[PDB]
RNA sequence: GGAGCUGUAAGUAAGCUAUGAUCCAGAGAUUUCCGAAUGGGGGAACCCAAUAUCUUUUAUAGGAUAUUACUUUUCAGUGAAUACAUAGCUGAUUAGAGGUAGACGCAGAGAACUGAAACAUCUUAGUACCUGCAGGAAGAGAAAGAAAAUUCGAUUCCCUGAGUAGCGGCGAGCGAAACGGGAAGAGCCCAAACCAACAAGCUUGUUGGGGUUGUAGGACUCCGAUAUGGUAGUCUGUUAGUAUAGUUGAAGGAUUUGGAAAAUUCCGCUAAAGAGGGUGAAAGCCCCGUAGACGAAAUGCUGACAACACCUAGGAGGAUCCUGAGUACGGCGGAACACGAGAAAUUCCGUCGGAAUCCGCGGGGACCAUCCCGCAAGGCUAAAUACUCCCUAGUGACCGAUAGUGAACCAGUACCGUGAGGGAAAGGUGAAAAGCACCCCGGAAGGGGAGUGAAAUAGAUCCUGAAACCGUGUGCCUACAACAAGUCAAAGCUCGUUAAUGAGUGAUGGCGUGCCUUUUGUAGAAUGAACCGGCGAGUUACGAUUGCAUGCGAGGUUAAGUC
RNA sequence: GUAUGAGUAGCGAAAGACAGGUGAGAAUCCUGUCCACCGUAUGACUAAGGUUUCCUGGGGAAGGCUCGUCCGCCCAGGGUUAGUCGGGACCUAAGCCGAGGCCGAUAGGCGUAGGCGAUGGACAACAGGUUGAUAUUCCUGUACCAGUUGUUUUUGUUUGA
RNA sequence: CUUCUAGUGAGAAAACAACUGCCCGUACCGUAAACCGACACAGGUAGUCGAGGAGAGUAUCCUAAGGUGAGCGAGCGAACU
C-alpha cells in the first residue's frame, strides 16, 4: 500500500492526550499495516524520527440504531514514541 | 479536471497523483480534527485520484 | 416536468383555485410544486432552529403538478404546453397562442 | 435528457449543476480478501514462504511487483537398475478441475411403504434417492426396416388404432405396435478393394488419391465429360432489420354540494387516441400515457448480398478383387422388448464356443421349405419435441394480509438445534405533517386546554374498530330460598316504539334433566367443546354409465393439425 | 385474543441495625458505625468458554421475581501497547491430509514420499512505579537473546584461518 | 543442541559505539448473576496459591489477609406440613 494510506487519522482523547505529552502520538493505521511500515510511514510524513511503535488491534464493537443492530468496522491502533532531540508532530 | 489531466505528460500527471495523495492525507487529519470545513474536498480529491489513474491506464 | 422553476404558473383545483405565482421549488420524483402564496399552512415549530419563538410558521407546502398550468407570458392566460423545435432548439409553447415558454 | 442534484432517510454540514449536473442506455477502466483456490499451510475470508526486479535504511529488519499447485496433451533436454534403451527428473507447451436452474436429456446404480383386501411371483417401479456425462435442447435418425391392399421408403413428436392384440399366482393388475391422419422434413461421410509417394524389412506402416452400396455397389477395364448443381461452412465483408436509452403525440370552461370536483347542472371540443394509471371523491379533453408518427453514437442478434471455402459427374463390361470377425450366431446365466421362459422370435449384458462371405448373409414372432423385403457387425446429421433459473411486454369469472410465495414489512431474517435441519410474527394517520407552537397538573409518563385539520372518539398502539373480556351510571327485581336457569300464566313498577290487541323488569304459580358424538338404550357418573373471532372437510382431470336438455336422425360426429 | 382458578400458588438455602446524604419519590442507592457470614473459601491467580458484560458520564421505558435515585440493563464517549509472556515465522505423538501409487459399478476407499497436528520437547527480563479503565506490554532502573553498520584490536588469506 | 569429517572458503574473531527485531492474543467475568444448565437457576466447571490456635491433617470449631450480608419485606407467633 501506498506510505500515505498506511496512516488514516489520528486518535484524539484522553489516553492519547496524556501519551502526547509524553511525546507519543495515537494513529488509526491501516488493518494490513505492521508497525515497522507504520515507523517509515510516520518518519516520511513528519520528518520526525521514531523511537518506538506500539500496535495493537481494536475489535469490532456492537451497536444498534433502532431495529438494525451491526458492529463498527475493525481499527488498528498504532501508538509511536518518537526519539528525544526529535521534531513534535503537530495536530 | 479531465482535459487538463489528458494534457499533462506522465510524469507531471505521477507528481501530481502523488501531490493529491498527500492532500488527501492532510484532509483526513484535519477532518479528524475539528480543523476541516469544506469536508466536499475529500471527495473531490479522491475523484481527482481516481481520474489521473484512470487516464494513466488507458495510456 | 412540464412545468419548470420560476414559472408562472395558475392553481386549476384545490382551495387555492384561480390563484398564480412563480414555482419557488420543483420535486419531478414526486411530480409535485410549490407556488408562492399558494397552499400556505401553519407549523407549529420549536424554537429549535434558530427562531427563539418557536412561533406557528407560514410556509407554501407543495401541491401536486397536475394541478397547475402555466400562464402565458405574453397573454397572461393559462395554457396547456406543445413542444416545437425552434432554431433547433426544443422549447415550449403556448398551445393557444404559439408564444414560446 | 434538459434542471435540478448529493439513495434508502429525515436532519444538519459542505457542495455540484446551462462549460449541461443528477438521471437513462452502449462500450471500457478499476475490481481488496475467501472461495475450484492452484507457492506452502490452514479451524474460509488468516498465517508463512522461494525465485527475480524494484523500493526504505548507513546497514539488517521493512514494503511492491511478477512467477511458483495437480493432472492431461505436445515438444526439448537430462536420465537409473542396465549395454543400448526405457522409467524417472527438469523445462516449455496444451486443456481440465468448480458452480449451476430444486427444470428439461442420456446413462450407471437402484428401494420401501403401498396394491394383490394376508403374502413370496407380480405391483408400487426402473419410480424416489445417489452418481456420471451433457446440450440448449438432448436422445433417435438415413432400413440386414414396415409389410404382404401391393406396396411404402431415415428419425422424432401429436391424433387414431385401443384399453384392442396380448402379458398376468390367467390373480391384482400391466398393456402394445403396424396401417391411417397430421407437425416437420435432408441427407451425408468413412473401412475395404485399387492407385501414387514416402519410410523400413517381395510386405508394411504413413501420407494423398480412390470409393461408399441391395432395381447390389465399387474396384478393375473400356469408352466421354472436364461441366452441372448443391451446402447442415467462414467472428470475410457490404447491406437491411431488430434488441438494448428515447422524441412527438388531439380535445373544457363555467354552475351546485364540498375542505378538495374528476361528482351534479349547462353549454362545448377531440378521437387512427373512450387501454390504463395518477391527480384533495367517480376525468376521453388536468398529468403520465394510449392511437399514430419518429429516433441510435456504441454493442449484440437475425436476414439477405457478395467473397472465400467445401461437396457435386455419364455410359458399357464382368475375368478377377473389395464390401466392417473373435464379429454374427449357439450353450449357459441375467436383462430389455406390453410379452413374468413361455411355443417364443427381435434387442442387450457376462462367460464359453464360434460362421459364411454375392451361387453370400439377415429378417418376415419356435422351426423348415418356397416367396417377399432388406444388406449388420463403422461414423455424422437441422426441423417438428421437452423444460424455464433468468430478461422484456402482457394476460387472469386467480389471492387480497390467518389469503397469496415461508417471506407485500431489511425472510430463509429473528428464534430453535452440536449439526444436518426446522423456521415465525409483523401492511393501512391524513389530501397534505399541516405530526398538536404556547399555557396548565405532573419528576416523567400521561392528560386538560389552546391550536392544525373536513374530521383528533384521524394524535402516530393512529382507516373502519365486531365478539369474548373488563368497568362506570341506573329503570325494574333480589337477603325463608333447593334454580339445565327456560317457557307458559301473571300483579306491580318503569318507559313510550318500524303504532303494533307496544317495550323493559318482574313478585308469584304450572311444566321442565344442556348441545354434540356414539349407542339396543345417554340428563348421563360414556365422548368432545374454557370463552370469543377467524381459518378448517365430497374437488378437479380423464374415462364408464344413467336421467334430463339441445341439434341432427339410419344416421351422428369429428381428433390431431392449419388460419 | 381474553377469561376461570385468583389477587390465589410462588417471589429460588443465610443477619442485619440505625444515623446522615442523595433525590419528585428510599427497607432496597451512597457514606459512616456496630453486628453478622465464608476463610483448602464465599479469598488470590489462571485455562476453557463467554465476547464488551471492563472504565467514565448520563437514564429509569422495558429486563431485575418487591423497590429502585441503582445494575452484568438502556444511552454517549472511552479502554486491551511485547524481540523476552502464550501462539506463529521451531520440533514432533495420537490422529488427519496425501504427488505418484494400489483397489474399486459411479461416487470413491486405502496408502508411500511429504506434510499437518500439542495436551508434550525446545526457547532471550526482572523489580518497582504509573491510569478511571492496560501492563514481565507503558514509564524508571538494571539485563539478556538474534542480527546489521562502523571504529579499534588481533590473524588468514588457497603448505589455507 | 554438541561433535566429526565431506564440502565451502578470503576473510575471520574480540572489545567498543550506535542501531534493527515481524504477525496473533493481551479489556472484563472466570467453584460464576458474565461459562454449561431456556432464568441474575441450591446443579456441573481442568490447573496454581491457599495463613493462625488446638490438631496427624487441606478434618473439625473460631479466626487472619481478603471477601460477603444472598434483589421482596413488616407483623402475628393458630391448625396442619
Ligand atoms: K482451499
Ligand atoms: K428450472
Ligand atoms: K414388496
Ligand atoms: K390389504
Ligand atoms: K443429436
Ligand atoms: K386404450
Ligand atoms: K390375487
Ligand atoms: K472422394
Ligand atoms: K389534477
Ligand atoms: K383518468
Ligand atoms: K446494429
Ligand atoms: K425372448
Ligand atoms: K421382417
Ligand atoms: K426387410
Ligand atoms: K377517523
Ligand atoms: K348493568
Ligand atoms: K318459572
Ligand atoms: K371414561
Ligand atoms: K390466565
Ligand atoms: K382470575
Ligand atoms: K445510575
Ligand atoms: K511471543
Ligand atoms: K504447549
Ligand atoms: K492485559
Ligand atoms: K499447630
Ligand atoms: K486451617
Ligand atoms: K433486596
Ligand atoms: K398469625
Ligand atoms: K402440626
Ligand atoms: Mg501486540
Ligand atoms: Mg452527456
Ligand atoms: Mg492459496
Ligand atoms: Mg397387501
Ligand atoms: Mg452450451
Ligand atoms: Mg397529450
Ligand atoms: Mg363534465
Ligand atoms: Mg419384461
Ligand atoms: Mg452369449
Ligand atoms: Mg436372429
Ligand atoms: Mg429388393
Ligand atoms: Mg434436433
Ligand atoms: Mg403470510
Ligand atoms: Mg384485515
Ligand atoms: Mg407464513
Ligand atoms: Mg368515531
Ligand atoms: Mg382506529
Ligand atoms: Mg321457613
Ligand atoms: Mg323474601
Ligand atoms: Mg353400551
Ligand atoms: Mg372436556
Ligand atoms: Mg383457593
Ligand atoms: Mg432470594
Ligand atoms: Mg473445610
Ligand atoms: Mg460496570
Ligand atoms: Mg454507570
Ligand atoms: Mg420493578
Ligand atoms: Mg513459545
Ligand atoms: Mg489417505
Ligand atoms: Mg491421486
Ligand atoms: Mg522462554
Ligand atoms: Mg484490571
Ligand atoms: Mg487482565
Ligand atoms: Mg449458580
Ligand atoms: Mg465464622
Amino acid at each position: 500500500m501506498e506510505l500515505l494510506d498506511v496512516i488514516k487519522r489520528p486518535v484524539i482523547t484522553e489516553k492519547s492526550m496524556l501519551a502526547m505529552d509524553e511525546k507519543k502520538y495515537t494513529f488509526e493505521v491501516d488493518t494490513r499495516a505492521n508497525k515497522t511500515l507504520v515507523k517509515q510511514a510516520v518518519e516520511s510524513a513528519f520528518d520526525v524520527k521514531v523511537a518506538n511503535v506500539n500496535i495493537l488491534n481494536v475489535r469490532p464493537k456492537f451497536k444498534r440504531m433502532g431495529k438494525y443492530a451491526g458492529y463498527t468496522k475493525k481499527r488498528r491502533k498504532a501508538i509511536v514514541t518518537l526519539t528525544e532531540d526529535s521534531k513534535e508532530i503537530q495536530l | 479536471k479531465v482535459k487538463e489531466i489528458r494534457e499533462l505528460t506522465t510524469a507531471e500527471m505521477l507528481d501530481k497523483e502523488k501531490q493529491l495523495k498527500e492532500e488527501l492525507f492532510n484532509l483526513r487529519f484535519q477532518l479528524a480534527t475539528g480543523q476541516l470545513e469544506n469536508t466536499a474536498r475529500i471527495k473531490e480529491v479522491r475523484q481527482s485520484i481516481a481520474r489521473i489513474k484512470t487516464v494513466l491506464r488507458e495510456q | 416536468m412540464f412545468v419548470k422553476k420560476g414559472d408562472k404558473v395558475k392553481v386549476i383545483t384545490g382551495k387555492d383555485k384561480n390563484k398564480e405565482g412563480v414555482v419557488l421549488a420543483a420535486f419531478p420524483k414526486q411530480d409535485k410544486v410549490i407556488v408562492e402564496g399558494v397552499n400556505v399552512v401553519k407549523k407549529h415549530q420549536k424554537p429549535n432552529q434558530a427562531a427563539p419563538q418557536g412561533g406557528i410558521l407560514e410556509v407554501e407546502a407543495p401541491i401536486h403538478v397536475s394541478n397547475v398550468m402555466v400562464i402565458d407570458p405574453s397573454n397572461g392566460e393559462a395554457t396547456k404546453v406543445a413542444f416545437k423545435e425552434v432554431d433547433g432548439k426544443k422549447v415550449r409553447v403556448s398551445k393557444k397562442t404559439g408564444e414560446v415558454l
